[PDB]
């Protein structure tokens, strides 16, 4: 999920 | 010399952030991948929608082309990657085998080779007429952010959380280098610049650095943006003045003189985090995507 924040 | 990108349209039809866009190596088509489960094709210069690819079951965190602009291949939150007839819009295969989101990928130049990187700290190399997995690396400790084949495929870069850069030897799976740097901060990002010589690798501390592969050093550092939390891509541009070309946290594309590391242009628009930039094969142009807030694809074009 490269949308989504670490 | 400066460039001057403006905005020349704004693309809009994905229904949740946007995560990938890439020219085809023709220059005729820009295809995007999102959240929403679609890949969505449309016209590089006039922007004009083409047509929506769909099957996969989850979001798609990236896309790439065939060297001929004939196939695309998705990489899924549902653990496959898909390859597909651009004209068609039909799934030609489904590569199974990773055990966790697939976020990266990447043809090879003679495209008969696809790369994958995964949650599942694993990088796959698959046979494109079969769909079989030809060889699964155990690259990295942690997820694998990036993956990119050099000028004639036969080196993979891969990148990852746990800090590292490592080349591999795409023939025998054998890693030949690793970059390791200071305080290792996470790598979200890496791909070999044009000629093979260089590797762009951005890190989560707001730093993009240029490295030359042959002899393991740091040349160039490029800061200004804001880059904490998510795998931007970055790109070499070339078909004018060289530059290098990044989304930004602060819904910003920068552009950075590659030799001098001066920002040279600050393109503004977006209303979300700018999580994607792409450079066209032969105009000076750029295409842009944000996330939720935004859900757009903006094209920009300079004179040089």
């Amino acid at each position: 999920m490269r949308v989504e924040p670490r | 010399v400066k460039p001057n990108y403006a905005l020349k349209f704004t693309l809009a039809g994905h229904t949740k952030a946007v995560s990938s866009v890439k020219f085809s190596p023709n220059g005729e088509w820009l295809a995007s991948s999102s959240a929403d489960k679609l890949i969505k094709i449309w016209g590089a210069y006039d922007g004009k929608f083409e047509k929506t690819i769909s099957g996969h079951k989850l979001g798609i965190s990236d896309v790439a082309w065939s060297s001929d602009s004939n196939l695309l291949v998705s990489a899924s939150d549902d653990k496959t990657l898909k390859i597909w007839d651009v004209s068609s819009g039909k799934c030609l295969k489904t590569l199974k085998g990773h055990s966790n989101y697939v976020f990266c990928c990447n043809f090879n130049p003679q495209s008969n080779l696809i790369v994958s990187g995964s949650f599942d700290e694993s990088v796959r190399i698959w046979d494109v007429k079969t769909g079989k997995c030809l060889k699964t690396l155990p690259a990295h400790s942690d997820p694998v952010s990036a993956v990119h084949f050099n000028r004639d495929g036969s080196l993979i870069v891969s990148s990852s959380y746990d800090g590292l850069c490592r080349i591999w030897d795409t023939a025998s799976g054998q890693c030949l280098k690793t970059l390791i740097d200071d305080d290792n901060p996470p790598v979200s990002f890496v791909k070999f610049s044009p000629n093979g010589k260089y590797i762009l690798a951005a890190t989560l501390d707001n730093t993009l650095k240029l490295w030359d592969y042959s002899k393991g050093k740091c040349l160039k550092t490029y800061t200004g943006h804001k880059n904490e939390k998510y795998c931007i891509f970055a790109n070499f541009s070339v078909t004018g003045g060289k530059w290098i070309v990044s989304g930004s946290e602060d819904n910003l594309v920068y552009i950075w003189n590659l030799q001098t590391k001066e920002i040279v242009q600050k393109l503004q628009g977006h209303t979300d985090v700018v999580i994607s930039t792409a450079c066209h094969p032969t105009e000076n142009i750029i295409a842009s995507a944000a996330l939720e807030n935004d859900k757009t694809i903006k094209l920009w074009k300079s004179d040089c």
